[PDB]
């Protein structure tokens, strides 16, 4: 749409400055313009992709989750019926949450996956379409709820087997796909044993592959096993 | 909150 | 507009719920709607009102910022000729900066400032004309950057007259208005002179003033007087 | 950047 009269890398240029302006949603708008060109990304520009909407989608979710903690409050025996503007303001941030769901996994079905032919590339698609099915499920409430808890774990699962053949334990991508597989098992599959299942034995195998790596060209992988030990601390 | 990345 | 169809009550009622989430597009959109219905706001309103904008545009200049510094390093000698890109953004997020002070001022025009006859919603609603004419300042750059200084100067000193003459030195508002005042001669008047002399009679007639309060009431003049001294210590 | 209010 409008971003389809300038060029793919003025695009990418801009979208590295928003990021350095913390401006995330003009990033993600950069990005989806740069997707529509209909090029395969680099590994630099599937990152600032999926910055761009982990950030514009994760402060979607925290306002999401402080106007539904206030509307749950209201809904309490001896709580002041307050009218309808809790639940209706709660319903504006949900659809528009809903909307930049629904517009990343439109970006990944059009035609990011299906092009996608590396190990790193598939697994990083299939691994936002897992993501973005978990934000679906967190706000999900009527019928779909099990379908798209569903759709994600389908994803997740399919980034999973492809992750577990073609890349060392230590990769990134692979490593945050763990993280965040494990996460869903946790919270929205009401599975914390194969939560916890997934994150140790994910730290494991990674830990006893940290020998073969350069020292450091893999700050990521650090950080993210220290995610598996938060989390693993916070569950047991 | 659990960390995701 | 957009907000023509809501309840007075509701749109306070969702500000205040978009405060809380850290909303402050919506905050400044219900609260536009609020002022749109035609009737004065309540000294609480007020405040909404201004801590909606001031977020919204304090985000937008922070950007501006970053983006500027940028542009600034791209013309310096023996930096290498990135194209229009940086401009371009730059003045992308400029020309929205400046759309929203546009339609604070409209506001405050149309019609806060001319029903306001108390001194605490008179001058509450000229300090904001003033901070406003002063962001546009900030970026301000051909023909128009003396006018629009001059309306600011013009804006903040009818508040000053006024709150000299009706409230207390210790007033949160007095207080506020004379920082930001004082702020604008030091960093857009270029009369660091002014700034200094404007912040110092400030904390000083508010410390003999401190006196005749309850103990305290008065967290926001307590803190106020903090941003006078912390001012004074970077300029002197 | 000196502070505001
Ligand atoms: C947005 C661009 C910038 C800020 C320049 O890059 C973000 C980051 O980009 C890369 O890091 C990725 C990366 C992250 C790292 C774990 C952050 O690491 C450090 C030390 O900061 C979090 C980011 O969101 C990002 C891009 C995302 C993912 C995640 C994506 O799923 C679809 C899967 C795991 C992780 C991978 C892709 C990490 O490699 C880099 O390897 C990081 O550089 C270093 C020194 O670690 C850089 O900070
Ligand atoms: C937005 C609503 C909320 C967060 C509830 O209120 C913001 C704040 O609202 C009031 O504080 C005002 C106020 C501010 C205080 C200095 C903050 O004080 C403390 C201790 O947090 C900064 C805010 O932006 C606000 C509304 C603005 C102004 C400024 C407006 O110019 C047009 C002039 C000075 C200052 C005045 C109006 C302060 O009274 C209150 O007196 C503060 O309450 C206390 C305990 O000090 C409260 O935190």
């Amino acid at each position: 749409g409008a971003m389809g009269s300038m060029e793919r890398a003025s695009l990418i240029q801009k979208a590295k400055l928003a990021e350095q302006a913390e401006r995330y949603e003009d990033m993600a708008a950069f990005m989806k313009g740069a997707v529509e060109k209909g090029e395969e990304l680099s590994c630099e520009e599937r990152n600032l992709l999926s910055v761009a909407y982990k950030n514009v989608v994760g402060g979607q979710r925290a306002a999401w989750r402080v106007l539904s903690s206030i509307e749950q409050k209201s809904n309490e025996e001896g709580s002041e019926e307050k009218g309808p503007e809790v639940r209706e303001y709660r319903e504006k941030v949900e659809t528009e949450l809903q909307g930049v769901c629904d517009t990343v996994l439109g970006l990944l079905d059009s035609h990011l996956i299906k092009e996608a032919g590396d190990a790193e590339s598939r697994v990083f698609y299939l691994k936002m379409k897992g993501d973005y099915y978990r934000y679906l499920a967190e706000v999900a409430t009527g019928d779909d709820k099990k379908r798209i808890i569903d759709s994600a774990r389908s994803a997740y699962q399919e980034a999973m087997d492809i992750s577990k053949k073609e890349m060392p334990p230590t990769n990134p991508i692979r490593l945050g796909l763990a993280l965040n597989f494990s996460v869903f098992h946790y919270e929205i599959a009401n599975s914390p044993e194969e939560a916890i299942s997934l994150a140790k034995t994910t730290f494991d195998e990674a830990m006893a592959d940290l020998h073969t790596l350069s020292e450091d060209s893999y700050k990521d992988s650090t950080l993210i096993m220290q995610l598996l030990r938060d989390n693993l601390t916070l569950w047991t | 909150f659990p960390a995701t990345v």
